[PDB]
């Protein structure tokens, strides 16, 4: 009974929804943690291949100066996704002279997923987001879409294949005292990123953001260091 | 309405060789804001465009018709003949012909493959013509048949051609208010572009 | 009173929220699948603003009542629907 | 004469004018094609009976939605057979043609609002 | 097959059944030559009319476009009318812009372009036709051949149609360039000539030549002549 | 059992002959509560009955409102009823609108059948399922036009269609004789009679299980419930048998 | 061409403790001849709410015929009826949906609130209501309205005190101001009808007016 | 038809250590003729901003009243109060949308935010200056001076009441088309409240 | 109505403005900034009609961002001029009779600084100085008397203050007080306002 997006089930369970999941568990994973004052969005690289260049494939994209953005799934989709988001972003930014909160666009993308799920002639957006940023009024946020049409606003979750083993990580070890200070984040994020990944510092990029500082990569000598100190553990 | 800015472009056709020379001013009414301002377009390289009048649809037809040319270079293949120019800037310029632009454009340029010298002009709306030995238009353009009528004389060469452009320009156009203060001459020979800048009256 | 059924401790309890408001007198706990519900409640709040803008008055739980079940029942063939609302309300 | 009841996508243009026809030859020349065919209709309606416009319309209908889609060139190989003007250029294809358009719109936006889903 | 019956699904190696299939049948028709030489170019072809129940005049196949393009078609009758109209109308569409003649290129790539429109979007057949056109610019002769997806080739001996293959075998042997018409309707002749299932007959060819005049289309009288000498 | 193939959809023909979704929906239709719609020489009552989801929850509104000189009833599908009946309400005002006198009920069911004889023709459209009792009195004595899922009204003089409801009929039919003078109590007891049939044994009409109501000369199209139907609902005889 | 004429009338609302009171002389008078005598300008509403409607006549019926049938739609929907308070806005809204092609009329309402209290509104011909106690208006105003004012609501009197309105006096009080302001004006006179309304229903009354 | 109401008027408002006070008069003319004494003009939308009403009558009337129905649609979705910008652009959008065709208001929204207080301005023309001392209509003018005289933003509370009754009286006696009453309007964290409301003779017998 | 001038130099696109409202007799503000910022490196002055202006300015600021924001770089000051222009020229032809002013500035990192002169029908020049508003009538001869080909940042500053000192002493309205802001490669400075007691 799973052929068309406007048909039910016997019992319910609308299928292509689920079937969109499944296909959304088989990206890379991606992380997100928020402390004091700081966020990070961590991610990691499935393949090397030293021929292509780091610069053009990559998964932090930028959707305002105070909201970021990192999804897991087919990347077209995505791309659409983050494009639409940025339009909605400087548009509401027009209409209201205020910087967009991160309630509000989240919402906005989530609806937009939503739509493409009401008749039997376009698929749904198979992608899932890790929308963080920084309010107007200073309080750190998070949140989690999902295909269908539902947002949470999580604290320190996970995405991607592999997600249930990372998140009982992070569930087993986030405590206030590791998100006092700025670099412990960055240790606990690393910490917890390193665990599905075979090697660190290969294959990991990180995105720090802070208190209207905007939106800033490291760069790999600065994750290696952070790596090596990471790894006094005794 | 084509007093609200300032213009005036010839063109002549001696041996081999064509010439075309346009006036440098941009100024709103009886004020003046520059002295710099091109109404020359290197469309092609043995092939020119001589806008002139209003120009804030100077600016406009200019980028269309740019854009158009690359799009008929890029998919024919082989440059454009001069004489398609003609009839392009007549479609561009009846395609608003209810809403009419504000140009008097003046075409000259060489063949590709003859080099034979190619002259023609239009009007406000699009009516091809071509005139052997010279044509004008512009803001000033009564006073210049005058001069240009006498001073011609055909199967010139580059030199006179020169000094015959020099001549019913400057000292024909400075008998008016706007359209002054410059005089950009350029000359097209057989093998090589050649640009000048003559001066004139500075009021 | 409606249960939450939070499925991890690091989930913030005040990210799901059964009950809404609808207006200064009027709430619901929906059920069920969540977007279509959000949906429901956001034309039901924009036709009571829109009631109480146009009349001048305060809202009758049935005069909204008639109004969503209208909107629900536009299941079948424009931004129209397609499947039924597999939601449920209780308005109070 | 409609209130409220995203700006930059849609913007700068004044309500004064819309309401208020320019040149003349406006409503002549935007709305062409549709004056003609509804011209026809009523002709094949009055003289020949319901049955011809009901089915010429239900043909152009069917014809219609088999282009590509909406931000990509119209070939419109057929229904031009259909509905005579097989061979009779002009002031509508040498004019602007809207191959070489001068702006264009977004894919998914455009597709969603041939759509009317907007 | 399941992935057949339908233009728009991709089989599970990479093809489209619905266009070999077209193809197929364009190649199940009435065999056509072109051929091209240093001076100009010819167009033969053959008719189902054997009957003298049907005439000379009325319907005709190879239709001129303009003055310097002339096309012939090898599939189905009633299927290339309505393309041939729209190639003399995208010719004049040309014309009034851009005074001067289409160039056969930009008219071979707009037809091939409208052609393919009807591959790729769903619920339409494909054409069934491939027609060959010649076109004589910048004192230069002109061959291209059309397929139903539609892919242009700078072709010079074409003997596509019915039995196309040993056409093309034929051919590959008797062209070497350097020719005037008079000897490639003749080698146009003994091309048909091998596969005809009977005797050519003063009303069963249709050569066109596009020499620099023009598309002067043979005169019956005069198609007689060549056919005896 | 060849009929799979031909009753996926209702825009194909049988071999014998007959569209299968239209017998279909008039079988759906019988899923609902029993409805008698009898009428006399000044006044037309129209007495139906009224299920229970549950003894915590409330009933069903049966007897619906169109204007000041008609009220309709209505059997089967509750979906429909109310999409059906805004276009009655919408009719209405518009006469009453353009021109300034009250729309005669045989114009305005031939409207309503024109209206529901459009989906059982196009492709990806169901016909609908309601059994509406229309009643009303206009000018010519009041009407009773009854109103089936296929686009096919009939006029009438006393029926109950619904649930189940043959015997309903057998004992409207019996009694066929003085529905013709009476006053307004006698026809009700007579419809409350007649809708007693319909009802189970050993189960009496209680408060909260009727509509009555009565549109008739001087009086406009009026809903009796609650405890105001007590006086109608007092002679009764004492019980069937 | 012009879409628009006069067609004069008075309208007179008093809105007392409970009790509201709305009269209106009667003739259809444009340019410089009369039409008719009779042409009622106070049409009833519901059971306790009265309009009255003057300015031209052409769209003083298009309006009634309007909110009439607005109002059924409003009992349909909501199962209720319209109070006094909703209507106000209701025929705001009417009104300001043509703000760009007005409307040539000059609306009162009178009738009872909530509880036994007295309310009369006023609009505007763009539409604006305002709630009063004596407004009156319509084509012979500026006369009718300064009399009442100094008569309901004392102003510019000292030493006098307070008294609440009592239903004799209303009705003497109006018969008498529209006979002074009926031989001044040129479009008043004729046949004047009153619209009295309590909480039991409407009662009507006609009286003779500078026969003409 | 004829003129529809309020030919001109007058009002004020003045932000200070202590929030936002707005006055304002009650004539709505109609050309020539008086039509009433006693129409509110100090618009309320919510408890925490307060509109104003100048130009025409109706127009205004319709604009604020959008406008309250959009805040509180804001209100009810996001779950947190909107600002006094939002809000002053928000109309200006609106009215801007129709120019030329003849709309005429002045509207001075005011209130307190997390930003503290506010008092943007817009019009019909479109610009939405803000400033911290305004006045607007027919009867601005004549008040300016006084109001901009006295004004020194270390006022009391009493003092600012006085002021405000000042320039209204001040501008009214003068003027031919303000009058009537005087409302006056505070602004604080827990909302506006009503001050006090009275009548030009009085204020004229006190001030004698 | 208003004054608008920018010089230009090495290495900066230094401009001035008038901090100043309008009414029918009435000065309503006496300190409103019009220079409405693009980007780090971007400036765009911008007097006209009342509401059209600030309207107009809003839109074409709320569009460079997309751009840095969508592809990572930033545009340059020719780019932006003339997609300013023709934002302009379409949307004013198209059904709204506008009247707005326009001075755009900018300093890119290949060919120094860069100032543009636009007027109310959707030109483009690129003078070395120019003027809006009233004033310019007063004060361009002032402008082009004193001013050397080459002019350092110390002198530029009082240029700019005899300039406004002439249209202060010769002038029928009362700009009371002007704002001056200077570009340079480390993004926009700022200077101490221009106030005549």
């Amino acid at each position: 009974y799973d052929r068309a997006i406007t048909v039910f089930s016997p019992d319910g369970h609308l299928f292509q929804v689920e079937y969109a999941q499944e296909a959304v568990k088989k990206g890379s994973t991606a992380v997100g943690v928020r402390g004091r004052d700081i966020v990070v969005l961590g991610v990691e690289k499935k393949s090397v291949a030293k021929l292509q260049d780091e610069r053009t494939v990559r998964k932090i994209c930028a959707l305002d100066d105070n909201v970021c953005m990192a999804f897991a799934g087919l990347t077209a989709d995505a791309r659409i996704v983050i494009n639409r988001a940025r339009v909605e972003c400087q548009s509401h930014r027009l209409t209201v002279e205020d910087p967009v909160t991160v309630e509000y666009i989240t919402r906005y993308i989530a609806s937009l997923k939503q739509r493409y799920t009401q008749s039997n002639g376009r698929r749904p957006f198979g992608i899932s987001a890790l929308i963080v940023g920084f309010d107007f009024d200073g309080t750190p946020r998070l949140y989690q879409t999902d295909p269908s049409g539902t947002y949470h606003a999580w604290k320190a979750n996970a995405i991607g294949r592999g997600a249930k083993s990372v998140r009982e990580f992070l569930e087993k070890n986030y405590t206030d005292e590791a998100i006092e200070t700025d670099d412990l984040t960055i240790k606990l994020v690393i910490k917890a990123l390193l665990e599905v990944v075979q090697s660190g510092g290969k294959n990991i990029e990180l995105a720090v953001m802070r208190r209207d500082q905007s939106l800033k990569i490291l760069n790999p000598e600065e994750i290696e260091k952070y790596v090596a100190e990471i790894e006094k553990e005794k | 309405i084509m007093s609200y800015n300032g213009g005036a472009v010839m063109a002549m056709k001696g041996k081999n060789c064509v010439a075309i020379a346009a006036d440098r001013r941009f100024g709103i009414q009886a004020q003046m804001v520059t002295t710099d301002f091109q109404k020359i377009f290197p469309m092609g390289d043995r092939l020119y465009i001589g806008l002139a009048g209003l120009a804030t649809d100077v600016q406009t037809v200019a980028q269309r018709l740019k854009f158009r040319l690359n799009l008929y270079e890029l998919k024919e293949g082989r440059q454009i003949k001069p004489y398609t120019l003609m009839s392009m800037v007549a479609n561009l310029l009846y395609e608003k012909r209810f809403g009419p632009y504000y140009t008097e454009p003046v075409i000259a340029g060489l063949d590709p493959k003859t080099f034979k010298p190619f002259i023609c002009s239009l009007d406000l709306i699009g009516c091809p013509m071509v005139t052997d030995d010279f044509v004008v238009s512009g803001t000033c353009a009564e006073q210049m048949y005058g001069m240009c009528e006498s001073l011609w004389e055909p199967n010139m060469d580059p030199d006179h051609l020169f000094e015959t452009i020099s001549q019913a320009m400057l000292n024909a156009v400075d008998r008016d208010a706007v359209s002054g203060m410059g005089v950009i001459v350029h000359i097209i020979e057989k093998d090589k572009i050649t640009t000048r800048t003559l001066k004139a009256r500075m009021d | 009173a409606v249960e939450k059924r939070i499925t991890s401790p690091l989930m913030e309890p005040s990210s799901i929220e059964k009950i809404v408001e609808i207006d200064a007198h009027i709430g619901c706990a929906m059920s069920g699948l969540i977007a279509d519900a959000k949906t429901l409640i956001d034309k039901a709040r924009v036709e009571t603003q829109n009631h109480w803008f146009t009349y001048n008055e305060t809202m009758t739980v049935e005069s909204v009542t008639q109004a969503v079940s209208n909107l629900a029942l536009q299941f079948g063939e424009p931004g129209a629907m397609s499947r039924p609302f597999g939601v449920a309300l209780l308005f109070g | 004469s409609p209130v409220t009841e995203d700006l930059l996508r849609k913007g700068f243009s004044c309500v004064k004018n819309e309401l208020l026809p320019s040149h003349p030859l406006e409503l002549s020349e935007k709305n062409f094609q549709l004056n003609q065919d509804k011209m026809n209709f009523s002709t094949l309606r009055n003289i020949q009976g319901l049955f011809a416009p009901l089915k010429l319309q239900m043909e152009f209908k069917a014809v219609q939605q088999v282009q590509r889609l909406p931000f990509l060139s119209s070939s419109n190989l057929s229904l031009d057979v259909l509905r005579g003007n097989d061979e009779t250029i002009g002031f509508e294809d040498i004019l602007n043609d809207p191959s070489q358009s001068e702006v264009m719109g977004e894919p998914h936006l455009m597709v969603e609002y041939k759509l009317g889903l907007l | 097959r399941g992935y057949s019956f339908s233009l728009t699904t991709f089989s599970p190696s990479g093809k489209l059944v619905q266009i070999e299939y077209a193809l197929a049948a364009v190649a199940g028709g009435a065999p056509s030559v072109g051929i091209k030489a240093a001076n100009g170019v010819v167009l033969a072809t053959e008719k189902k009319q054997k009957s003298i129940l049907y005439d000379e005049r009325s319907v005709h196949k190879v239709e001129p476009i303009t003055k310097h393009i002339g096309l012939v078609y090898s599939g189905m009758g009633p299927d290339y009318r309505v393309l041939v109209h729209r190639a003399r109308k995208l010719a004049q569409q040309y014309y009034l812009v851009y005074q001067e003649p289409i160039p056969t290129a930009q008219l071979v790539q707009r037809v091939a372009s409208v052609m393919q429109e009807y591959t790729q979007s769903g619920g339409v057949r494909p054409f069934g036709v491939s027609l060959l056109i010649c076109g004589w610019n910048e004192g230069r002769p002109y061959l291209f051949q059309s397929d139903p997806s539609g892919a242009y080739f700078a072709w010079k001996a074409t003997a596509m149609g019915k039995n196309y293959v040993n056409g093309k075998t034929f051919l590959e042997k008797r062209y070497n360039e350097d020719l005037e018409l008079e000897d490639a309707i003749h080698t146009a002749i003994l091309t048909l000539k091998e596969s005809f299932e009977g005797q050519m007959t003063e009303d069963n060819i249709e050569v066109g030549i596009c020499n620099e005049a023009g598309f002067r289309r043979l005169t019956p009288t005069e198609v007689k002549d060549y056919l005896a000498a | 059992m060849f009929r799979n193939q031909y009753d996926n959809d209702v825009t194909v023909w049988s071999p014998q002959g007959r569209i299968h979704q239209i017998e279909y929906a008039m079988e759906a239709v019988k899923q609902g509560s029993a409805t008698v719609g009898l009428k006399s020489k000044t006044h037309a009552v129209l007495v139906a009955l009224k299920r229970a989801q549950s003894e915590l929850a409330a009933h069903q509104k049966k007897i619906l409102h169109v204007d000041n000189h008609i009220g309709i009833s209505i059997a089967g599908l509750t979906a429909d009823a109310r999409l059906l009946c805004n276009f009655m309400r919408q009719e209405c005002l518009d006469s009453r609108f353009v021109f300034d006198r009250p729309l005669p009920v045989s114009r305005l069911v031939s409207l309503i059948g024109s209206k529901t004889q459009i989906p059982t023709q196009r492709y990806g459209r169901r016909p609908y399922g309601v059994g509406l009792l229309i009643a009303g009195y206009d000018d010519m004595g009041p009407h009773i036009f009854q109103t089936c899922p296929s686009a096919n009204y009939f006029d009438c003089r006393a029926m109950s269609i619904g649930a189940r409801s043959q015997s309903a009929r057998t004992y409207l039919e019996r009694h066929m004789s003085e529905f013709m003078e009476c006053n307004l109590n006698e026809l009700v007891k007579h419809g409350l009679r007649a809708l007693r049939e319909t009802l189970p044994a050993e189960q009496d009409l209680t408060t909260k299980n009727v509509s009555i109501g009565i549109v008739g000369k001087d009086l406009e199209f009026t809903i009796y419930d609650d405890d105001d139907v007590s006086p109608f609902l007092e002679g009764l005889e004492e019980r069937p048998q | 061409f012009s879409p628009y004429v006069f067609n004069g009338g008075t309208i007179l609302a008093i809105a007392g403790e409970d009790f509201a009171i709305v009269a209106s002389d009667t003739r259809l008078s444009e340019g410089f001849s009369i039409h008719t005598r009779d042409s009622p300008k106070c049409y009833k509403l519901t059971d306790k709410t009265v309009i009255g409607c003057s300015g031209f006549h052409g769209d003083c019926l298009t309006l009634t015929k309007i909110i009439e049938a607005r109002l059924k739609m409003y009992k349909h929907s909501n199962n209720k009826a319209m109070t006094t308070g909703a209507i106000a806005a209701m025929l705001s809204t009417i009104l300001y949906s043509r703000r760009f092609f007005p409307y040539y009329v000059y609306n009162i309402i009178g009738g009872l609130d909530e509880e036994g209290k007295g309310a009369v509104y006023s609009f505007d011909p763009v539409g604006s209501y305002q709630r009063d106690s004596f407004k009156a208006g319509g084509s012979a105003s500026a006369m009718l309205q300064p009399l009442l004012d100094n008569q309901v609501g004392f102003k510019n009197m000292q030493n006098v005190e307070h008294v609440p309105l009592s239903l004799d006096r209303a009705m003497r009080l109006v018969k008498d101001v529209f006979i002074s302001a009926a031989e001044r004006d040129v479009y008043t006179g004729d046949a004047l009808r009153i619209c009295i309304v309590t909480k039991e229903g409407i009662r009507e009354e006609t009286v003779s007016l500078r026969k003409d | 038809p004829g003129i529809e109401m309020l030919h001109g008027t007058t009002t004020l408002a003045f932000k200070f250590r202590h929030g936002v006070i707005v006055a304002a008069d009650s004539r709505a003319t109609a050309g020539a003729y008086i039509a009433s004494q006693t129409v509110k003009k100090v618009i309320e939308i919510n408890p925490y901003l307060l509109g104003t009403m100048a130009g025409g009558a109706a127009d205004c009337s319709f604009w604020e009243r959008l406008l309250a129905r959009q805040c509180r649609i804001y209100e009810l979705r996001n779950k947190e109060r909107i600002s006094v910008a939002a809000a002053s652009k928000l109309l200006a959008n609106m009215v801007y949308q129709y120019k030329g065709m003849g709309l005429s208001m002045g509207t001075m929204i005011c209130g307190w935010d997390k930003r503290g207080p506010g008092l943007y301005y817009v019009d019909s023309e479109g610009n939405r200056i803000s400033g911290a001392t305004f006045s607007v209509g027919s009867g601005s003018v004549y008040a300016y001076g006084v109001m901009d005289r006295g004004y020194s933003y270390d006022l009391e509370v009493e003092q600012a009441y006085d002021l405000a009754r000042r320039a209204i009286y001040q501008a009214t006696y003068r003027d031919a088309y303000s009058g009537g009453a005087v409302n006056l309007y505070h602004v604080r964290e827990d909302g506006w409240i009503r001050v006090s409301s009275d009548n030009v003779a009085d204020l004229h017998e006190k001030y004698s | 109505m208003e004054y608008l001038i920018g010089i230009q130099g090495p290495d900066y696109v230094l401009v001035a403005s008038d901090r100043v409202a309008a009414s029918n007799i009435v000065q309503m503000k006496d300190d409103h900034d019009k220079m409405f910022k693009m980007s780090e490196k971007i400036l765009l002055l911008c007097v006209g009609e009342a509401g059209d202006t600030v309207q107009f300015a809003e839109y074409i600021q709320k569009n460079v961002q997309l751009y840095k924001m969508r592809n990572g770089y930033e545009l340059s000051p020719t780019a932006a001029a003339n997609f300013t222009r023709r934002n302009l020229a379409d949307c004013l032809r198209s059904r709204t009779p506008y009247h707005v002013n326009l001075l755009l500035a900018g300093y890119d990192e290949h060919e120094g600084p860069a100032l543009y002169y636009m007027d109310y029908l959707a030109a483009l020049a690129k003078a070395p100085f120019a003027a809006h508003g009233y004033g310019a009538f007063l004060t361009l001869s002032i402008l082009d008397r004193y001013y050397t080909p080459t002019i350092s940042r110390e002198r530029a500053v009082e240029l700019l203050r005899k300039c406004l000192e002439e249209l202060q002493k010769r002038f029928i309205l009362n700009l009371p007080t002007f704002s001056v802001r200077i570009i340079d490669k480390n993004g926009i400075h700022d200077l101490d306002n221009i106030s005549f007691p």
